[PDB]
């Protein structure tokens, strides 16, 4: 349920620092 | 004597083809370990060859499963090999090698860390 | 299948780096992403590691390949909810600094943190990252961070969980010291002080000349080790330039 929200929050993020690092 | 070296180019040939060799377990850190204890265990089995010369050997044949540097500078009775280019992984596998390595052999050696290097005091 | 590209991809980078750190982390999180069947994982590990492959800093493939580690952890089958809270933190925090020695200290604190399953340690490296997240003082930061991953080592070790508990002490002293103001050098003793405290062993820690010496008796081999791991990392993070010299089971410690 809220596991359900922390695992979007985790996959979300790290694409998005992922991207970050990238430039 | 002569049956020892010529047991450290065979690992030295297996440390070599293994670090070259993509795939496989690349946490063979371990593997490399494995190789400086049987050079050691080895050494032990001919109570004739030079004790500081084997754990010599073994440091060696852990610099180069690493592929990192070695320099060795002798004073007296004492060889001072330093081994430059570590991370942390690898400044544990390094430390736990040569701390197997001259136990098992029966000889005195000191170990001192500092960042990416590693100083190794091997005195007979 | 998606795992079969993020083996070809990872296996592909470790012939092009020559750095062991991209070898034995592009390595660690191919290996973890084969539990994980989770889709949305493999696409941040595939994603992950086909841009590491363009970049070529190696230290952006580093921090790169440890959020793929961190995410592959967390999508490990049966993933307790506090372990993605302890993963969420990390990755938030990351994005907000430019330090990349905090950029690595809050990934690596996550990963070491979710190898282990002590309730006490996901608690104690989570209200961290939170503790973390709020300030801006870099080196608080950092400290916190420090702090975090040696005892997550601790944890890792299997040390008792009454051995955790002291242990927690000295890491909530050891936040609250930064916060007053505490040395880069002391704050690097308070880390060796927790460890030689979480592993039921004794110290005998020496000052005289501005240079604090910390001799420590009874390390057993493999205590040695996660001593090390923990004291250089957090001398590479804090800064400082320490001397761990062996002999006998009597680590020295020179910190300046």
């Amino acid at each position: 349920e809220r596991k359900k929200e922390l695992a979007k929050e985790v996959i979300e993020t790290a694409k998005k620092l992922i991207e970050k690092l990238a430039k | 004597e002569e049956a020892v070296r010529r047991r450290f180019e065979e690992l030295l040939r297996e440390a070599l083809a293994f670090r070259e060799r993509t795939g496989g377990r690349r946490e063979t850190l371990e593997h490399a370990v494995r190789l400086a204890r049987e050079l050691a265990e080895f050494a032990a089995s001919h109570p004739e060859f030079n004790r500081q010369e084997a754990v010599l050997l073994a440091i060696e044949l852990m610099v180069r499963a690493m592929g990192v540097t070695m320099e060795t500078h002798r004073s007296g009775n004492e060889v001072k090999v330093v081994i430059k280019g570590l991370n942390i992984d690898e400044q544990v596998a390094l430390y736990r090698a040569v701390r197997e390595t001259s136990k098992i052999m029966g000889v005195e050696t000191e170990i001192e860390v500092e960042g990416d290097t590693q100083t190794i005091v091997v005195r007979e | 299948s998606m795992k079969e590209e993020i083996k070809r991809l990872a296996e592909e980078l470790k012939e092009k780096t020559k750095n062991e750190e991209i070898k034995r982390l592009a390595e660690e999180a191919a290996e973890l992403a084969e539990r994980s069947d989770d889709p949305e994982v493999l696409e941040v590990v595939l994603k992950a590691l086909w841009e590491a492959l363009k970049s070529k800093n190696e230290e952006k493939i580093e921090l790169l390949l440890l959020v793929a580690v961190l995410v592959a952890e967390a999508g490990s089958v049966d993933a307790v909810e506090e372990k993605l809270e302890i993963a969420l933190l990390a990755l938030k925090l990351a994005e907000e600094s430019k330090d990349p020695r905090i950029i690595r200290g809050a990934l690596r604190a996550a990963i070491a943190a979710l190898r282990s399953d002590d309730p006490l340690a996901l608690k104690t490296v989570k209200e961290a990252l939170e503790r973390a997240r709020a300030s801006k003082d870099e080196r608080l930061i950092r400290a916190i961070l420090a702090a975090a991953y040696a005892f997550a080592l601790l944890a890792v070790a299997g040390a008792s969980a009454e051995r955790l508990k002291e242990a927690e002490a000295i890491v909530w002293y050891l936040i609250a010291a930064a916060e007053k103001g505490a040395s880069p050098q002391e704050l690097v003793l308070l880390v060796i002080e927790m460890m030689v405290k979480g592993m039921g062993v004794t110290m005998e820690t020496h000052r005289s000349g501005n240079e604090v010496k910390v001799v420590i008796k009874g390390l057993h081999e493999s205590q040695q080790e996660v001593l090390l791991e923990a004291v250089l990392f957090a001398a590479e993070l804090m800064g400082v330039r320490v001397r761990i010299r062996f002999k006998g089971d009597t680590v020295t410690i020179v910190v300046r």
